[PDB]
């Protein structure tokens, strides 16, 4: 009933910045509304309440602020502890969450490697085609990957998965899988996944012909 | 000492039956009204229904309405939750959550149960296909390549991939699982290695997929491709 919007949904953030992450509700809720924290693997863990009122055992570093339609979550300077998702909810009415804001390891700009992976012979046996096509090592999380069969750009054909950040270097993969039959595959000759990110001077395109591979 | 104990995983046929449930302690239960809250796989949370105090007043989200059915046991501080006719996309992690104040009305939630994911699914108990995703020149990127194995069609979640039994760990990326039109999950684990040594070192993924009882090890060697 009542939407709530989270702006921005990612926020890029490095240790020791003042971070703000705001509510905004489609009608007026008061001071009515809850901020929460949530780490991967876990239940979330109330962090204020009536829009400014922190809760027990909560740092002083977060604080909060606003009434009506507008409210905004502030961490004083971030802590390596901060790094999580933030969800804002109002209680006026029947409770609703807002859409999360993510706090992520801002680091500099990493371009990714691309590699491209023809189906194996023992997977065509079985009548299914995989190609897959792996960014690794990369920042930010935002690329754009496009799947090329005989300089034909595909639709709903691939879907993708990425890893959360590296532990180490703070980067992320992703991986890129094109499926079709093997009926299908043996149709087409050039496979290319071109890669469109922040980091590279220009897209790159890792491509195979089928026959050769 | 307050404490919300909850269930564990789950699976259900759609259109099927459900009891979930959460035992409360360290509280006067009966003072609190209680909800659950739902985070569907990668998603936000969802607030799905809340009961009041004693009972006598259960709210409920438009997603569930005629379908899901709050109670609970102020004997014995038991919250419960009736899902009937379940659907896909009721597949989450289903939070019991204690609201913050013994009022009437603001629900709002200071402690939280452990989670208990409850997956809706049509498919039966599968172990993958382990195919090798073959490093060469289209995988090699000046002295280093990139290889791995592709974990597909299996049921359900999860499946594990070791490199060469646990020695070869330094660049390795195990993606999560992503789930397909056909209800099966697949996932790729890849590792960057020395391209020089393609032909000397050898890389094996061990896949183990515990419902199945399935534990593969596939050789992962180079082919020309060019
Ligand atoms: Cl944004
Ligand atoms: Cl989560
Ligand atoms: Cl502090
Ligand atoms: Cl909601
Ligand atoms: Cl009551
Ligand atoms: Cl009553």
């Amino acid at each position: 009933d009542i939407v709530l919007t989270q702006s921005p949904s990612t926020l890029s953030a490095s240790v020791g910045d003042r971070v703000t992450i705001t509510c905004r509700a489609s009608q007026s809720i008061s001071s009515w509304l809850a901020w929460y924290q949530q780490k991967p693997g876990e239940a979330p863990k109330l962090l204020i309440s009536d829009a400014s009122s922190l809760e027990s055992g909560v740092p002083s570093r977060f604080s909060g602020s606003g009434s009506g339609t507008e409210f905004t979550l502030t961490i004083s300077s971030l802590q390596p502890d901060d790094f999580a998702t933030y969800y804002c909810q109002q209680y006026y009415s029947s409770p609703i969450f807002g859409g999360g804001t993510k706090v992520e390891i801002k680091r500099t700009v990493a371009a990714p490697s691309v590699f491209i992976f023809p189906p194996s012979d023992e997977q065509l046996k079985s009548g299914t085609a995989s190609v897959v096509c792996l960014l690794n090592n990369f920042y930010p999380r935002e690329a754009k990957v496009q799947w090329k069969v005989d300089n034909a750009l595909q639709s709903g054909n691939s879907q993708e998965s990425v890893t959360e950040q590296d532990s180490k270097d703070s980067t992320y993969s992703l991986s890129s899988t094109l499926t079709l039959s093997k009926a299908d595959y043996e149709k087409h000759k050039v496979y290319a996944c071109e890669v469109t990110h922040q980091g590279l001077r220009s897209p790159v395109t890792k491509s195979f012909n089928r026959g050769e591979c | 000492q307050v404490q919300l104990v909850q269930s564990g995983v789950t699976l259900v046929q759609p259109g099927g039956s459900l009891r979930v449930s959460c035992a409360a302690s360290g509280f006067t239960f009966s003072s609190y009204a209680m909800s659950w809250v739902r985070q569907a796989p990668g998603k936000g949370l969802e607030w799905v229904s809340a009961i009041s105090g004693l009972g006598g007043s259960t709210y409920y989200a438009d997603s569930v309405k005629g379908r899901f059915t709050i109670s609970r046991d102020n004997s014995k501080n038991t919250l419960y939750l009736q899902m009937n006719s379940l659907r896909a996309e009721d597949t989450a992690v289903y939070y019991c959550a204690k609201d913050h104040r013994v009022w009437a009305a603001g629900y709002h939630f200071d402690y939280w149960g452990q989670g208990a994911l409850v997956t809706v699914s049509s498919a039966s108990t599968k172990g993958p296909s382990v195919f090798p995703l073959a490093p060469s020149s289209k995988s090699t990127s000046g002295g280093t390549a990139a290889l791995g194995c592709l974990v597909k069609d299996y049921f359900p979640e999860p499946v594990t991939v070791s490199w060469n039994s646990g020695a070869l760990t330094s660049g390795v990326h195990t993606f999560p699982a992503v789930l397909q039109s056909s209800g099966l999950y697949s996932l790729s684990s890849v590792v960057t290695v020395p391209s020089s040594s393609l032909g000397t070192q050898t890389y094996i993924c061990n896949v183990n997929h515990k419902p199945s009882n399935t534990k593969v090890d596939k050789k992962v060697e180079p082919k020309s491709c060019d």
